[PDB]
């Protein structure tokens, strides 16, 4: 039935919805540890300087 | 005064040409704004606009073509624009390439446009204003003839 | 209407990249909280050399 094959092509779509998300979560992953690096990084620098 | 009068008749011309639809974007007072580019962009829904054949299935065979990407929904054509179709249909942008093919395949001559609430209410106010500016260029040029 | 279930797709979609944005944000308030603590640390780290300097 092409109602069901639109279904099922609607459900395909869906898919590229969880892509998607997925996608997003790995950027997300990804920024919150390039963020914590740089964080950890940058900051200390300067308080090694003030703490020698 | 004759300037006046020209640009006036122009744009009453314009504003009743645009109004046609029977191969263009109809006017925006007789048309439907949601799922028509007033929103429905990238995924949250979808907008489409063609003239395959003069029937529903000749619609479902245009849209049968779109390799259902995005909008899988079968396209559905109903207007007295040519006494055939004129569609408000669903093809979402996520998928303007299938969009496209949709209605390339089968010569639906899409005709297409933005008709966001923004966009629609610019028509009407545009429309107006071309009523109006002839009515008062009519209005100055018959008191310059006067003078 | 036969664009319900590409709407509910939307939805799903839209509802999961919010998450991940607001994820994501909580994220760089906690990269933040790291600097911070980061900070804090070399600070006392400072504090603790400062005693050793004292007993220089």
């Amino acid at each position: 039935l092409t109602p069901n094959q639109v279904n099922d092509e609607l459900n395909k779509m869906q898919a590229f919805i969880r892509k998607e998300a997925e996608e997003k979560a790995k950027e997300i992953q990804l920024k919150a540890d390039q963020e914590y690096e740089i964080e950890k990084t940058n900051i200390v620098r300067n308080e090694t300087n003030n703490i020698d | 005064t004759y300037a006046n009068y020209n640009s006036a008749k122009t744009n009453l011309a314009a504003a009743e040409r645009k109004k046609t639809g029977d191969l263009s974007v109809r006017s925006l007072h007789d048309i439907v704004k949601p799922e028509d580019f007033v929103l429905n962009s990238e995924h949250l829904t979808t907008v489409l606009v063609a003239v395959p054949k003069s029937l529903k299935s000749d619609f479902e065979k245009s849209y049968e073509t779109l390799s259902k990407n995005v909008v899988p929904a079968s396209a559905s054509v109903i207007a007295e624009d040519a006494e055939y179709v004129l569609f408000n249909v669903h093809l979402f942008k996520k998928n303007v390439q299938e969009f496209t093919t949709a209605a390339r395949e089968k010569k639906f001559i899409p005709r297409e446009f933005n008709y966001s609430e923004e966009l629609i209410d610019q028509l009407k106010k545009e429309h107006d204003s071309a009523a109006s500016l002839e009515q008062s260029l009519r209005v100055q040029l018959v008191r310059l003839a006067k003078t | 209407s036969q664009k319900n279930g590409i709407a509910t797709l939307l939805q799903a979609e839209k509802e999961a990249h919010e998450i991940v944005s607001k994820a994501r944000k909580y994220r760089q308030d906690k990269l933040k909280q790291a600097k911070t603590d980061a900070a804090k640390e070399i600070d006392s780290y400072k504090i603790q050399k400062d005693k050793e300097l004292k007993e220089f």
